[PDB]
């Protein structure tokens, strides 16, 4: 993938395809 | 976090796969 920048949704949308579901860690609060 | 890592610079879906439960 070219220019693979993941900001905001692209971070969860990208992880949405990399994980295909099963939940993911697009973020990480305290 | 993975954000700036993928926002300040692009990462690789392979790495994101490491954020999938």
């Amino acid at each position: 993938f070219v220019n693979q920048h993941l900001c905001g949704s692209d971070l969860v949308e990208a992880l949405y395809l990399v994980c295909g579901x099963r939940g993911f860690f697009y973020t990480k609060p305290t | 976090g993975i954000v700036e890592q993928c926002c300040t610079s692009i990462c690789s879906l392979y790495q994101l796969e490491n954020y999938c439960n």
